[PDB]
RNA sequence: GAAACUGCGAAUGGCUCAUUAAAUCAGUUAUCGUUUAUUUGAUAGUUCCUUUACUACAUGGAUAUCUGUGGUAAUUCUAGAG
RNA sequence: UUCAUAAUAACUUUUCGAAUCGCAUGGCCUUGUGCUGGCGAUGGUUCAUUCAAAUUUCUGCCCUAUCAACUUUCGAUGGUAGGAUAGUGGCCUACCAUGGUUUCAACGGGUAACGGGGAAUAAGGGUUCGAUUCCGGAGAGGGAGCCUGAGAAACGGCUACCA
């Protein structure tokens, strides 16, 4: 009761950050923005944790002070701003270019993108929806708001969009026989090419998602991220590309794969 | 044993950047010497007690000692 | 009892002890805002127009107007109405306050003194104290010296030239808009 | 279940904002208006063709069907437009290894075009608060003989 | 740049288990039954009211801080004027 | 869907539609101190999104018959019509209808009862505990009542009465 919450316990936190058990009491919550507290990643996890350039949140905001953190973009100098799923960050020292991609496991990878292809972001639909003058606007569901679509964007429909600019490029249909991947629950960061679709009378769609090694899984529709024609991806997908192997098989790559 | 340094670039650069107890057991920088917990908290109090500047209130202390 | 005696146009304050009744008994009966004449006060002041708005009480109880009767009626205070300055904004405070109308349980008695009359005194008719802070806006500076439009503004400044010791180095006005 | 007499009020009850155009010439004179429920349900022509207004009906007013279909036997009937569903179910006890029955009635809201009787199912739908304890609504009544 | 005016926060955190037995709570739902600072996104030619003498080249007066005149056995009590 | 949105008819003690400021001082001159122009701050309207907030569907609780009938004057259960509410609703009134729960244990009593995630013991089944490091809910001596703010019946804020 009474207002918001502006704390986060560390145990109660969301487990694919990567925190530590011990050394803090706290854990930092990541402030509103497009992406939800669950699917975000804020940026003193990204620096600190997973890059390991600085060793604690306060040489983080020396960072952000001089200044080459770019989230879509625009600077941001924001300690904890939600950076999710499809957002470039690049860095001007170093010249590193980077995609918050999720792993095969479920966490987000450190993906090193080209220069080059870091210039066009991926996002999902959506609305669908008449503004005032009657002006049709497309809504994101990674984030942001695009007037004037084409005539023929529906829900569950991928778009390009231009980062720097801000506008559509172009766009994929949802339908059978398409790459596609996973951004929800337990087949997490998985890629496949569905061949079904349940529709349901207001209770869920779901999809059956094959793959390149024939395997068969279902998931719920909202979970569901288009990305591209089949054996044909958009954008650079790091290695493993969404398969995800058997405990026993993973067992068999480590003690074979050895050469110190 | 395994220790973990820090190299950098230039002098200006190593003063800023670094903590500042970490200046003072070299000897780059001079030691911050400041005032105990408990006394500049009692001044945060003092302070807010008064409206204040001292001026008006220590020009009626000579007013008051006449009553 | 004592009075609070303030000229307006000059601008100098001063209080006079009053031990004596009969001076006083003038002031008996007489309401928050309203002329009184200098002759029937005392010997001191003959020819004057006094202005009775105001006073103070024993204790320490501020007098408020408009509250009528001669009694201490605690009231209901907030931003809006004087005798209560609020710390939290919005939060009202009950406090204690004296009534508007005069009696014999006062130790200040607040006045303010309009027209001269003969016994001009030491340094509260004679000395005239200058105003502390000048103009600042567009339209204040203008109206003051009397320049309209075309004159143009960049001249009528005040440049207060205070010494340490050696030196004089000016101060001066920002003139906003 | 009063019923038939179509106005019998202090006030008096139209469809809100449906207009009966007075210059106009045509054989409807009640202007009617009804709606589509979903769901893969089938709307009666005694709705169409009837004369009650009702607020709380699905079919002709605001009353939007979502979220749950629940169903079961009727029992109670004695009050004006409402109905007590009475739907009997098991629970498990896992130290035993048995099974119990269980009772707790459903009251919900009648539709003046389905005609109800006692012991007779109804498949019925949840909807916006109706009334204090009435959350649903009558889509069906399989009265088989 | 002390001090005070305006804005923001102080409804979070911390502590306790008195009440409470379809209440609280746990898992599942719906808000087509509503409000949301802050957040990152879009976005306002249409106020003129007959269209030959209308503020639009920019309008008005306060209030603080401080200058002082104080009262009080008392307290972040606040009265008079400039 | 009486949804999004558009059009006609007017209303309103007519909301808003930038009288705001720092670092740079460029470009063709209609060479005025004018017609244009860079880099960031701030405020603003409706529609999104986020952080949430309100109510709400279904099933699930510890003992007691030395608790078998219980609620409806003073709203109990339902209908119509208003009022209030950010918004649904007997939440509140007016005129009606007599309903609702009950041996598949209602209603009352007791709890040395906050609910769960869990802990203790350990063939298999189960017994007993969970004030307490995480999640949700209550309360600031006991009861009512409000002001300011987007959000408070706030208590390291206020107005009473009883200690």
């Amino acid at each position: 009761a009474r207002g918001p919450k502006k704390h986060l316990k560390r145990l109660a936190a969301p487990h694919h950050w990567m925190l530590d058990k011990l050394s803090g009491c706290y854990a930092p919550r990541p402030s509103a923005g497009p992406h939800k507290l669950r699917e975000s990643l804020p940026l003193i996890v990204f620096l600190r944790n997973r890059l390991k350039y600085a060793l604690n949140g306060r040489e983080v905001k020396a960072i952000l002070m001089q200044r080459h953190v770019k989230v879509d973009g625009k600077v941001r100098t924001d300690t904890t701003f939600p950076a999710g799923f499809m957002d470039v960050i690049t860095l001007e020292a170093t010249n590193e270019n980077f995609r918050l991609v999720y792993d095969v496991k479920g966490r987000f990878a450190v993906h090193r993108i080209t220069d080059e292809e870091a210039s066009y972001k991926l996002a999902k639909v959506k609305k669908v929806q008449l503004g005032k003058k009657g002006i049709p606007y497309v809504v994101t569901h990674d984030g942001r708001t695009i007037r004037y679509p084409d005539p023929n964007i529906k829900v569950n429909d991928t778009v390009k969009v231009d980062l720097a600019t801000g506008t559509i490029t172009d766009f994929i249909k949802f339908d059978t026989g398409k790459l596609v991947y996973v951004t929800g629950g337990r087949n997490l960061g998985r890629v496949g090419t569905i061949v079904h679709r349940e529709r349901h009378e207001g209770g869920f769609d779901l999809v059956h998602i094959k793959d390149s090694l024939e395997n068969t899984f279902v998931t719920r529709l909202n979970n569901v991220f288009v990305i591209g024609e089949p054996g044909r991806p958009w954008i650079s997908l790091p290695k493993g590309k969404g398969i995800k192997l058997t405990i026993s098989e993973e067992r068999d790559r480590r003690r074979a794969q050895h050469g110190l | 044993s395994t220790g973990f340094g820090l190299v950098y670039n230039s002098v200006a650069d190593a003063k800023k950047f670094e903590p500042a107890y970490r200046l003072v057991r070299y000897g780059l920088a001079e030691k911050v010497e400041k005032a105990s917990r408990q006394q500049r908290k009692q001044r945060k109090n003092r302070g807010k007690k008064i409206f204040g500047t001292g001026k008006s209130i220590a020009k009626k202390a000579a007013r008051r000692n006449a009553d | 009892m004592k009075l609070n005696i303030s000229y307006p146009i000059n601008g100098t304050q001063k209080c006079i002890e009053i031990d004596d009744e009969h001076r006083v008994r003038v002031f008996y009966d007489k309401r928050i805002g309203q002329e009184v004449d200098g002759e029937s006060v005392g010997d001191e002041f003959k020819g004057y127009v006094f202005k009775i708005a105001g006073g103070n009480d024993k204790q320490g109880f501020p007098m408020k107007q408009g509250v009528l009767l001669p009694t201490r009626v605690k009231l209901l205070l907030a931003k809006g109405h004087s005798c209560y300055r609020p710390r939290r904004n919005g939060e009202r405070k009950r406090k204690s306050v004296r009534g508007a109308i005069v009696g014999p349980d006062l130790a200040v008695l607040a006045l303010i003194i309009t027209k001269k009359g003969e016994q001009e005194i030491e340094g509260i008719t004679n000395d005239t104290v200058p105003k502390r802070l000048g103009p600042k806006r567009a339209n204040n500076i203008r109206k003051f010296f009397g320049l309209t439009k075309e004159d143009d503004v960049r001249d009528y400044v005040i440049r207060r030239e205070v010494t340490k010791g050696d030196k004089s180095y000016t101060k001066a006005p920002k003139i906003q808009r | 279940s009063t019923e038939l007499t179509v106005q019998s009020e202090r006030a008096f009850q139209k469809q809100p904002h449906i207009f009966t155009n007075p210059k106009a010439k045509a054989n409807r004179k009640t202007k009617r208006w009804y709606k589509n429920v979903g769901l893969g349900f089938k709307t009666p022509k005694t709705a169409i063709e009837g004369s009650y207004i009702d607020k709380k009906c699905p079919f002709t007013g605001l009353v939007s069907i979502r979220g749950k279909i629940l169903t079961g036997t009727v029992v109670s009937t004695r009050m004006h437009r409402t109905i007590v569903i009475r739907r009997d179910y098991l629970h498990y006890v896992p130290k035993y290894n048995r099974y119990e029955k269980r009772h707790k009635n459903v009251p919900a809201h009648v539709s003046p075009a389905f005609r109800v009787q006692v012991g007779d199912i109804v498949t019925v739908g949840q909807c916006r608060p109706i009334s204090k304890t009435v959350r649903f609504n009558v889509l069906k009544v399989a009265s088989a003989t």
